[PDB]
């Protein structure tokens, strides 16, 4: 009947029975996509490349009508000054380009599939 | 045995059509070559409009 | 959220539920229907353009 | 020791011109980025290993020659 | 209830959860590490050999000894110069056990009108560098000889790039003005230069 | 930590401006001339 000091935390049941039922609901929804009451699950709401295309173009716009010349902002970071590669040279930018797809995701099957 | 001209014509208008096909493979989006080898004047790369989802400047 | 807890409501509590919202917005999120959120009236992608 | 190791480590401005102007032939201030560092390096190397050799080393060499396998 | 409070507990209980996690997960590395150590040192016990194990173990010992006498102290623990010689670079193993015909200069193969002294500064340039090599210091290659090299094989490409840097100048005119580009303009087209 | 005292997402480069090649200096095997009059090396303004 003794728990505790109670100056330690103790966490409650129902936070692992949330926990649990949640996990293998998330799994069973990723699985089944379509039959979330005719939807799906996603982990996001719009793309970071997206994004960044849609903010350079207001961008290079609006610098364009204010009589200057435009400018492209990068992810990852801008050029460093080096002399012996053109990769080493634009190493941040082609960081983050090189990993697109698995950025994009999902990491599991999209399609389901009865073994 | 030497080809006539019709047959080298032939051959050419064919091998025209095989070179399209060819280049319908020569952007990959994301891809490695496009990464590298796409620049401006200056040896800057580009952001090439190639997203699904976005078409920029009114395009 | 686990712990029930109950006060009246006070400043400094108005401003901690402000606080978490504003900084969810910030974040990335899941979403339940994502086809239908991200529709929009005009010819475009996002409401973003 | 993350201190007393920099204190070592870290050179004056007369070791990092005497360092640039051996390997490379050109004074600082005129230099690359990443070839700036390679003269700090150097130099900062140069102090490890001669604190090593006259402060560490001056006195362990007593030679108690053994101890093998 | 103030946001400082807050903060600090919620780093507290983030720095203490982290600092626990890289521990566990230190003590697995070092775990999935020296297995093989272990199985040896097992299998040794299992062949029919039980002394031999322990010599391992002591061996181990000893040599974590050999190495606080040798790096520390800085004795000289004799034996070592046996043990410095068996072992090389990839650089040194290429400045004194390679012939000079396993390297070659993607030049020598393109190009059939080089001469020999040509085929040298290529190869000392692009496949044996200063640093793969006995007698060889850095700035070898004078890199002004090798352009004048460069530019004696495909000349076109050479005029190209003297045209866009008069361009970018105002000395467009001074171009046109060498002794043979008029002549050039006549040969490869067929009319006059009218402009 | 000599740059974490500093703002290093402050001072450092995150954009450049970018230029158009002129035909001269571009894919020049990629420029053909169709029936005279034309050619395909594309050009227009956003407006
Ligand atoms: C970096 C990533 C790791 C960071 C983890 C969060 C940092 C923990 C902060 C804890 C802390 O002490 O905060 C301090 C606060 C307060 O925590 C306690 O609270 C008590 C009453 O509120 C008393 O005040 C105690 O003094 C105080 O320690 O803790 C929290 O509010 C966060 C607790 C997190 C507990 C997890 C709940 C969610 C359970 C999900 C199940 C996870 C299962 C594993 C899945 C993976």
């Amino acid at each position: 009947v003794y728990k505790g000091p109670a100056s330690i935390p103790h966490a409650s049941a129902e936070v692992f029975g949330a926990f649990f039922l949640a996990t293998n609901t998330a799994l069973l929804a990723h699985m089944f996509p379509g039959k979330l009451f005719g939807s799906e699950l996603h982990v996001r709401k719009w793309d970071p490349d997206y994004l960044a295309s849609c903010c350079n173009e207001q961008g290079m716009r609006r610098e364009a009508l204010s009589g200057k010349k435009p400018n492209l902002w990068l992810l990852g970071g801008g050029p460093r000054l080096v002399n012996d590669s053109w990769e080493r040279m634009w190493w941040n930018n082609l960081h983050w380009k090189r990993w697109k797809v698995p950025r994009t995701g999902p990491a599991f099957p999209q399609d389901m599939y009865w073994q | 045995e030497m080809c006539d001209i019709p047959e080298i014509l032939g051959t050419v208008q064919e091998a025209r059509q095989i070179v399209e096909r060819a280049r319908m493979w020569r952007f990959k989006p994301y891809g490695e070559v496009g990464l590298r080898m796409a620049q401006d004047a200056n040896g800057s790369p580009v952001s090439l409009m190639q997203e699904p989802l976005h078409y920029p400047h009114g395009t | 959220s686990s712990k029930e807890r109950r006060m009246a409501l006070e400043d400094l509590s108005k401003w901690k539920i402000f606080l978490l919202n504003f900084l969810l917005a910030l974040t990335e999120q899941s979403c339940i229907y994502p086809f239908i959120s991200n529709l929009s009236f005009g010819p475009d992608a996002s409401i973003l353009e | 020791t993350v201190a007393a190791g920099a204190a070592i480590v870290v050179p004056s401005g007369k070791q990092v011109e005497a360092a640039s102007l051996d390997i490379y032939g050109r004074p600082p201030s005129q230099l690359l980025p990443n070839e700036r560092r390679a003269a700090e390096f150097a130099a900062g190397h140069r102090r490890w290993k001669g604190f090593v050799d006259n402060s560490i080393y001056s006195w362990t060499r007593t030679l108690p020659g053994h101890d093998n396998p | 209830e103030p946001i400082q409070d807050e903060l600090l507990k919620l780093l507290r209980g983030g720095w203490v959860l982290l600092s626990n996690l890289a521990l566990f997960l230190v003590f697995s590395s070092f775990l999935h590490r020296s297995l093989n150590w272990f199985v040896q040192t097992e299998l040794l016990v299992a062949v029919g050999a039980p002394q031999q194990a322990g010599e391992r173990v002591v061996g181990k010992f000893f040599e974590a000894i050999e190495w606080v006498e040798r790096n520390i102290l800085g004795w000289k623990l004799p034996g070592d110069e046996e043990a410095e010689d068996a072992t090389s670079k990839v650089y040194e193993v290429l400045q004194n056990y390679t012939p000079a015909e396993a390297a070659y200069s993607f030049a020598q193969l393109k190009y059939k009108d080089l001469t020999h002294k040509e085929r040298e500064l290529f190869h000392k340039a692009y496949a044996l560098r200063h640093f793969e090599r006995r007698d060889g210091r850095p700035g070898d290659v004078d890199a002004a000889e090798l352009q004048a090299v460069k530019d004696r094989l495909d000349p076109l490409e050479a005029d190209r790039r003297a045209y866009a840097a008069a361009k970018a100048a105002g000395r467009l005119d001074e171009y046109w003005a060498a002794p043979g580009r008029e002549a050039t303009y006549q040969r490869i087209v067929g009319a006059p230069r009218i402009a | 930590f000599k740059n974490f005292f500093s703002f290093s997402f402050l001072n450092n480069i995150w954009s450049i401006p970018i230029i158009i090649p002129d035909i001269a200096s571009a894919m020049i095997s990629e420029v053909s001339v169709l029936d005279g009059y034309f050619h395909n090396a594309f050009t227009f303004l956003e407006t």
